[PDB]
RNA sequence: UUGAACAGAGAGCAUUUCCGGCAGCAGAGAUUUCAGCUGU
């Protein structure tokens, strides 16, 4: 059979392990009979991924016992012969067999990847690239693999072009999950923040701005909108105009709540022009998507757009030098709201009032701010 | 034993675990099944006797066709087997080689004579009845099924008196006379 | 030589990697024509490397119509770009096996480093993976393929006939 | 007292869940496995008997065959299932040998089509769509060499001008033809041997040793610039195209009917000639054959190498083809049929697994190389079993009881009787040679590999 | 490569008491490298071997190994083994001959009155029980638990799994000893006729009838290594037989009187025979030297058996007595009964048992367990012998845990690879060889020409004649042995020229005697005969 | 047919270039592992 083949692939390491006399023959027989159990359960019929996992756990335990007993018997860390790498090679190959046999288990794929990353200096990043390659060919839909793949190649290796390639290929596969888009914007602002803070460091020793993130915002909104309208009212567009207009407003609510999430996760990049990179999103929100953001519905979101615009420079501390310098800006915006809207003017005035009363010796300035908001 | 596949059936053609050549087609088993022979060597103890009759008829046919020793001994053997019931008729002398047969000697047994005399329903029930000791020939009771009942001596196969079987056939025809015990 | 295989199915697109070449000159022989009914001798030939599913019934209907009239869609472009290696355009292109001889030119227009084979060898490899189906996929898809084919056949027919519920 | 016994524990040997195989606990002791020579001997014997009942070599004839006997056959060396055959009434055909049907059939010439081969024609102005057109050219004895294109179903890349893309022309008849594997060059034999290219309509050169006609050509396969030819003055003439000139000739006892070069050794070739044997020759020393394959009974008409360079196939004028191993020198297998007459053209398909035979009743037939080998894909159990059996037959190859089974075929009546009277005549000439060797003084021993070379231009030192 | 257990895996070869061809020298280096690599990777499997053989070791000096009761054993071992040590008690039908299967699965008991039974002895499953009312003697399984052959009053019968009669063997007239050669599928039989018969069980065909020509056969065992059968006659002669040769391959003078029992090691190296002269003998079998001779037993050893681990069990009536490492070549392994004063170079019994009221019929070890099953006058008894079983069996030879599908398939497999009867030689490394004639140096036909040349010159050069030599004591002069061994009526030219060369040799001996004694000088070789030559 | 610059793959081929030798220490990750400098 083949259990006999693997079981006798395992004998030269225990020839080594008895030569370097840490394990005796009588217990080499014991670890070999448990290895026999496991190898037969693996490559017979009726097998399971839990048999693979229990084999890996046993091989790790006998490896750790071998390291502890080599330290205790020989007073040497490693015996610089076959016995120290071969059991790690075995664990890698059990993982490889299990992943090629049951490639539906992302838990087992992730245990493979965590073992192969955390193997240490022994491993190869080409041996990581090959198993990331086959996992990504198998599961093109599961986006967290692409996320972990790019995060491995950046937040360990820092290869910015290849993480750009990872995110562009993953976005070629599923341009529907907003998680992939938001992690791409996260990677790019992480990248430009590392770029401009190394610019600041190299200036202190001694062109490229958020425009890339603005273009991926543009195509993010365009593709996400196209895929949501092609998704809902699914099979056909056999409808009347009432279903057409209601579904178009429904995609608008979805898209603009998510671009709100873009802003509330966009703000925390405080080493670059947070104002400019939120101003581009505010400017993109300012145009119409044929659904009349300020002329019609999404009017509460028009008030939310106005509120975000009014607080865009009023993202300030209790130290109100900037608020004293540009309170007339929010006053002119509230005047434009009171000149146009009717109930949204009341809601915007009340929300700006609670905004001052939340984000508000220095209490005399607080009476001045209350008499400025009154 | 596993209904061999085709290359196996071609590669081992003479393999047979039940029927061998020395069995001669299981005729010991087959005629002892027919006549319900109890113990195993009765077929072959009759076969020695058929072999002796056929050997003698062979050697006795090898004599010249005219001489009186040949003619007299063939007629003596022929009348002997006909009066023993092994032969059915003494017409031709090729009955001494063709039609003497262990099944002939077995058809001349006592349970088979019982069955052909209608004294039982089948040869197994005749064996059961004379193991149970109902059947006498003449005055004396016979107890083993192997008894050979010649042509004169099958006029005396009866049941014993006081037998429950004799009682029940007399009382079936309600001729049962309880004076003479049955 | 038939190095990769393209099987389109109502859950998605699958690219298989050919392990062993089935016999060319004895391709009508009895043992060669029954090794695609046997599974223990089909898994010697074909092995799955990729399966990109569809988003839903909307994308499945658009992809079924594109696969009908022989146009490479965006999901098909994405999966072939992920799987098939960058071969030459002039010397030993990589070799894909399809089931549609007029999907062939559409694939070579997009990837001109790909030779598309639809002869009877690729055809009966295709009918092998259509015969086996869910066993070859190593358990990786969600959704009953029978229910998928039922929904998709009804969708394709209502679209082609312009079925109105009003 | 300490007491330990055998404890089997019943879970290590019969499994707990019902859906898995039982263990095979195993001990490689020779005392456990006793009869180690007789057991693999009877396995070798059962393997030879199973080979002799699984030998069914005839796959099928292809098409309905020609009308007048297949006198030229050429496989194309890049595609596995395409093969072009030319009859003796002109009509040549291109064959798909998977469906066994013709792609196309051309009434090529008016005389016999006397040779044909294939090409990738490197024009300097047209790029021929080699993935949709296949190209074969063909020389005849109406004094023409015609080149044809074939519409071919092997790719689906596109979506047609089949016949006679150009007609070369000579002054004498042509006999054989063979094409360079590069540089658009071919060569024809006839009354004289010419070299041509597919662009010009005239011979590039004439490479003739003398005014003796040329019956067969073959180019080399690797080291692709050495031609070889058989002239009908029993002559084998090498040609080298780096100097564009003849190279060396040897003259034999009888005329060579075919040459085929070794694909895997680049200077060895095998000649199939009229004394009924085939000589494996070295180019770098033509004073002796380095093998003689000796089992036919009439004039050997064609030879081919397997593309592994391991065994040759050899069809002769007794109506039979024969496969010889290269290292032995006698036959390995004979293929005959009652409906196969006078096999003239034999090729080994590029898989090295099939053998194409073209007879003169009209037909082209497919045979297996190993007649007991099927063509399915094999699981690992039967692949290990079958190569185990072949290794076992190899090591027991000459026990008498399995030698007499693996040697035995049914050879037809005429070939059998010609074989046994050739055997008694051979024994008589051996005996008379030994008598005259006993008496006379100057009787040398000429080797069997030199028994047939009546001379050599440019002798060796 | 070092491998402390390679000598168990070594294969012996041909020694004549190096070549120039380079291609053949490379082939031979590849052959030798492949052999050493296969032996090393074969002997490296004792790491993979699952179980270990048992023991009982005295841990003291007051604890003798043989005074350990089976009650103490059955207390000290686990419940599976103490439930395997069965005890059937079947008092009315006679002394029970016990046979196991080849694996340990089934048991077949044969009462002397009439009672035969085939059973699973570790399940409780009996699958044949038949009271054949005549005196049955011995029985064996054939190739499975599926068929078993019984040696009845005279004729040997073959019954199937559930006991139905399948065959009545017309030959095998009075069997007493049955045996089975399982690779060769031969039922072997000897008995009160002096004939040994082999019956091929697959096809159904008597392969050989051999006249033992020594009266009734008293013991019979099978050598499992080469399948030669050792018989033991009333002369104290053991005789090694094969179905090819109509004579014994070997004849050993083992004992005085008759021979009561023969048992052979499974490696085919040792044989223990007990005769009725109250003596046991241990023989080497590959060399036929007598290793040990334990003479003057207290009572004649009626049965001997040898396990798979070289134990030796002797039965002398009620007693059963086992020795361990008695199959060794040192004289300090000769099985004694008492160590006179604690002599540690004496092989006291491994263990013992007294089947008190009765007299044992025959021993047989259970194949893959630590048990010795001995059948006696009231039934069967297994004995837990801890050192006496192969623990690491091979599962694709014979398998205790086999199923019905594995039994069917292994049956057809061994039936397919049935060895022929003619390949039973004295050693099974003989059937790839060349003849023991047909010279070793392969003759490359130049030597064949030389052989015809000397045959054509045997006349007038005298190659087929003993050469002339006068100095070899002419009463035994070789040429006179030629003339004396030939028949004295016929005249042929070979004996004519041998006669001439004999007279010439006598003349040269005459002149050497004359010029030794000194009647004449050096040569002076007959001056006038020299001159008259040319006539 | 050759060369340039560019984009790669891991799929080949070496080797005396260092590491899989210890302390001082910061830093990262769940009492253990990983990530660089001053002498061996």
């Amino acid at each position: 059979s083949k259990t006999r083949y693997y079981l006798e692939q395992c004998i030269p390491e225990m020839d080594d392990l008895v030569e370097k006399g840490l394990f005796t023959k009588n217990e080499v027989s014991l670890i070999m009979k448990k290895r026999t159990d496991f190898e037969h359960r693996l490559n017979s019929r009726g097998s399971s991924i839990n048999d693979y996992i229990k084999y890996i756990n046993y091989e790790s335990n006998v490896n750790k016992l071998r390291a502890k007993r080599c330290k205790r018997i020989l007073q040497v860390k490693k015996t610089n012969s076959l016995s120290d790498w071969s059991i790690q090679q075995r664990i890698g190959f059990i993982y490889q067999r299990g992943t090629n046999k049951f490639p539906q288990d992302l838990k087992f794929w992730a245990m493979y990847l965590n073992y192969m990353k955390a193997r240490g200096n022994q491993t190869s990043y080409k041996k990581i690239h090959n198993i990331y390659n086959q996992l990504l060919k198998l599961h093109p839909t599961n986006v967290d693999i692409w996320i972990s793949c790019a995060k491995y190649e950046y937040e360990v290796h820092a290869n910015f072009k290849s993480c750009r390639n990872i995110f562009q290929n993953g976005l070629r596969f599923n341009p529907d999950v907003p998680k992939l888009w938001y992690e791409y914007v996260k990677f790019e602002l992480n990248f430009i923040t590392k770029l401009i803070n190394r610019r600041k460091v190299m200036g202190l020793i001694n062109a490229l701005r958020g425009d890339i993130a603005l273009t991926i915002f543009d195509v993010c909104m365009k593709t996400l909108g196209k895929h949501y309208i092609n998704k809902h009212k699914g099979y056909y567009a056999i409808s009347d105009s009432k279903m057409n207009i209601e579904l178009n407003k429904e995609t608008l609510n979805y898209l603009f709540s998510e671009s709100l999430r873009y802003i509330k996760l966009f703000d925390e990049f405080l080493d670059l022009e947070r104002d400019y990179l939120i101003n581009h999103v505010l400017q993109f929100w300012k145009n119409d998507m044929y659904d009349l953001s300020l002329r019609k519905d999404l009017p509460e979101l028009y008030l939310k757009t106005v509120m975000i615009d009014i607080t865009l420079n009023i993202r300030y501390m209790p130290v109100e030098k900037l608020d004293i310098d540009q309170l007339q800006l929010s006053v002119k915006k509230y005047f434009a709201y009171i000149s146009k809207l009717d109930s949204a003017s009341v809601k915007s005035l009340k929300n700006e009032y609670r905004s001052y009363l939340q984000d508000n010796a220095e209490d005399d300035p607080r009476y001045k701010i209350l008499d400025l908001i009154i | 034993v596993r209904k061999l596949k085709h290359h196996e059936q071609k590669l081992l053609k003479k393999v047979d675990f039940l029927e061998w050549k020395q069995d001669q087609g299981h005729r010991d088993t087959q005629v002892m099944r027919t006549y319900h022979i109890q113990n195993r060597e009765d077929y072959h103890k009759y076969n020695r006797i058929c072999g002796d009759i056929r050997r003698l008829a062979n050697k006795l046919s090898l004599l010249p066709p005219t001489d009186p020793f040949r003619r007299k001994h063939e007629q003596l053997l022929l009348d002997k087997l006909y009066a023993m019931g092994v032969l059915t008729t003494k017409s031709k002398i090729s009955d001494l080689e063709n039609k003497v047969t262990v099944s002939a000697i077995c058809r001349r047994r006592l349970p088979v004579i019982m069955h052909r005399l209608k004294m039982a329903e089948t040869i197994q029930d005749a064996v059961k009845f004379i193991e149970q000791g109902h059947v006498r020939v003449g005055p004396n009771l016979i107890n083993d099924p192997a008894y050979l009942v010649t042509r004169n001596m099958e006029d005396y196969v009866t049941w014993v008196d006081n037998s429950k079987i004799k009682k029940t056939l007399l009382r079936y025809r309600n001729q049962i006379d309880d004076f003479d015990f049955s | 030589p038939i190095e990769y295989l393209l099987f389109e199915e109502p859950t998605g697109y699958a690219v298989f990697k050919v392990k062993l070449q089935q016999d060319d000159i004895g391709s009508r022989l009895k043992e060669v024509q029954e090794q695609i009914n046997d599974f223990g001798a089909f898994t010697k030939l074909i092995e799955l490397v990729s399966f990109a599913p569809f988003k839903g019934a909307a994308e499945a209907l658009e992809n079924a119509n594109d696969i009908s009239e022989g146009l490479v869609s965006e999901s098909l472009k994405a999966i072939l770009d992920l799987n098939l290696p960058k071969a030459s355009s002039k010397k030993k292109n990589i070799t894909l096996a399809i089931s549609d001889k007029n999907l062939g030119p559409s694939i070579k227009e997009e990837f001109p480093y790909v030779d598309c084979i639809s002869n009877e060898l690729a055809q009966d490899l295709i009918r092998g993976v259509r015969l086996h189906g869910e066993k070859l996929f190593k358990g990786l898809q969600s959704g009953d393929l029978e229910r998928a084919q039922l929904g998709l056949g009804h969708a394709y027919s209502r679209a082609k006939v312009k079925f109105s519920v009003q | 007292m300490k007491i330990k016994t055998i404890k089997r524990s019943a879970d290590d040997y019969v499994p707990v869940k019902s859906t898995q195989e039982s263990q095979m606990p195993r001990n490689l002791n020779p005392e456990l496995h006793p009869f180690e020579r007789a057991r693999e001997y009877t396995k070798a014997l059962n393997a030879t008997k199973l080979e002799r009942m699984f030998a069914k070599p005839f796959v099928g004839q292809l098409g309905y065959g020609h009308r007048d006997g297949v006198y030229a056959i050429a496989k194309n060396y890049g595609s596995l299932n395409k093969l072009a055959t030319g009859s003796a009434d002109g009509v040549i055909k291109y064959w798909n040998m998977s469906t066994r049907e013709e792609f196309v059939s051309f009434k090529a010439h008016y005389g016999l089509v006397t040779g044909l081969c294939v090409t990738q024609p490197r024009f300097h102005d047209k790029k021929p769509d080699l993935k949709s057109q296949n190209f074969m050219l063909s020389c005849s004895d109406d004094k023409t060499v015609k080149l044809w294109s074939i519409n071919v179903d092997d790719y689906s890349n596109k979506n047609n001008e089949e016949g006679l893309i150009r007609t070369f022309d000579g002054e004498s008849a042509f006999q054989g033809i063979d094409s360079h594997r590069e540089n658009s060059t071919f060569a024809t034999g006839g009354a004289k041997i010419h070299l041509w290219d597919v662009n010009r309509l005239k011979p590039v050169s004439d490479l003739s040793w003398g005014a003796d006609n040329i019956t067969s050509l073959k180019f080399n396969q690797n080291e692709t610039d050495i031609l070889a030819s058989t002239g009908s003055d029993n002559s084998i003439v090498l040609y080298d195209l780096r100097t564009n000139s003849p190279t060396q000739k040897i003259v034999q006892t009888m005329r060579t009917n075919a040459i085929c070069w070794n694909p895997m050794e680049a200077f060895n070739f095998v000649t199939a000639n009229e004394d009924h044997n085939a000589y494996y020759y070295d180019m770098r020393n033509l004073s002796r054959s380095l093998n003689v394959f000796k089992d036919h009974v009439s004039a050997v008409m064609d030879v081919d190498f397997s593309p592994t360079g391991d065994e040759i196939v050899t069809g002769s004028y007794d109506k039979s083809i024969r496969i010889y191993k290269t290292n032995h020198g006698h036959s390995r297998e004979i293929y005959h049929t009652k409906r196969m007459q006078h096999v003239f053209q034999v090729k080994y398909s590029m898989d090295s697994k099939y053998i194409i035979s073209g007879s003169d009743d009209g037909n082209v037939r497919l045979w297996r190389s190993k007649a007991w080998e099927r063509s399915n894909v094999k699981t690992t159990r039967e692949k290990n079993k079958l190569e185990y059996d072949e290794k076992l037959k190899e090591r027991f190859r000459h026990m008498p009881e399995i030698k007499r089974i693996s040697r035995h075929r049914h050879v037809p009546q005429v070939i059998k009787k010609a074989q046994e009277i050739k055997n008694i005549e051979l024994s008589s000439i051996k005996r008379r040679e030994a008598n005259e060797r006993r008496t006379r003084k100057d009787m040398p021993y000429i080797s069997e590999r030199k028994k047939q070379i009546v001379g050599t231009v440019h002798k060796y030192e | 490569k070092e491998r402390e257990n390679q000598n168990k895996f070594e294969r012996s070869t041909y020694t004549n008491n190096q070549t120039k061809d380079k291609k053949l020298r490379a082939g031979l280096k590849k052959i030798d490298e492949q052999y050493k690599k296969a032996v090393s990777s074969a002997a490296a499997t004792d790491y993979l071997l699952p179980e270990s053989n048992g023991y009982l070791e005295p841990e003291n000096e007051l604890e003798k190994t043989f005074k350990v009761q089976q009650s103490e054993i059955k207390s000290s071992v686990d419940v599976s083994t103490a439930n395997k040590a069965l005890d059937l008690s079947l008092k009315e039908f006679g002394p029970y001959h016990i046979k196991y299967a080849k694996n340990g699965t089934h048991l077949l008991i044969t009462g002397r009155k009439g009672h035969v039974a085939s059973m699973d002895w570790r399940k409780g499953q009996l699958r044949a029980e038949l009271f054949l009312n005549e005196t049955c003697h011995s029985a064996t399984y054939l190739q499975n638990e599926q068929y078993f052959a019984v040696a009845q009053k005279k004729y040997t019968f073959i019954y199937d799994h559930e006991g139905t009669e399948l065959h009545r063997l017309k030959q095998h007239i009075e069997a007493r000893h049955l045996d089975f050669l399982p690779y060769h599928y031969l039922l072997v039989t000897a008995g009160e006729t002096g004939w040994l018969k082999y019956h091929d069980v697959s096809t159904g065909q008597l392969v050989s009838e051999l006249r033992t020509k020594a009266g009734p056969t008293m013991a019979m065992a099978q050598n499992p290594w080469n399948a030669v059968m050792h018989l033991g006659h009333s002369n104290g002669t053991v005789s090694l037989w094969s179905p090819s040769m109509p004579e014994p391959l070997v004849k050993l003078l083992s004992a005085r009187g008759p021979v009561n029992s023969i048992a052979i090691d499974r490696s085919g190296y040792y044989m223990a025979t007990t005769g009725a002269d109250r003596s046991m003998k241990i023989w080497d079998i590959r060399n036929f030297k007598q290793l040990h001779s334990v003479e003057s037993l207290p009572t004649p050893g009626t049965n001997v058996s040898i396990s798979d681990t070289g134990l030796l069990a002797l039965s002398r009536g009620p007693h059963v007595t086992l020795w361990k490492d008695a199959l060794k070549l040192s004289g300090d392994s000769k099985p004694c009964f008492g160590s006179m004063g604690g002599n540690p170079h004496r092989n006291t019994p491994y263990m013992s048992h007294l089947f008190a009221g009765n007299k044992v019929e025959n021993l047989g070890f259970v194949p893959f367990e630590d048990l010795l099953g001995v059948g006696h006058q009231t039934g069967i008894t297994n004995l837990i012998v801890p050192g006496a079983g192969e623990a690491n069996y091979d599962a694709l030879e014979l398998n205790p845990f086999e199923t019905k599908k594995q039994r069917q398939e292994q049956e057809v497999r061994t039936l397919l690879n049935k060895l022929p009867a003619d390949t039973i030689t004295l050693d099974p490394n003989s059937i790839g060889s060349v003849d023991k004639r047909s010279s070793t140096i392969r003759l490359n036909a130049k030597d064949l020409a030389q052989t015809t040349m000397d045959a054509n010159n045997k006349a007038k050069t005298n190659s087929d004649i003993p050469d002339v030599k006068p100095d070899v004591k002419g009463k035994n002069s070789g040429l006179r042995s030629f003339l004396r061994k030939k028949t004295q009526n016929v005249i042929d030219e070979r004996k004519l020229r041998v006669q001439k060369q004999l007279d010439k040799e006598k003349n040269i001996r005459k002149r050497n005697h004359q010029i030794k004694q000194g009647l004449i000088s050096e040569d002076h070789k007959d001056v006038i005969e020299e001159a008259l030559s040319r006539f």
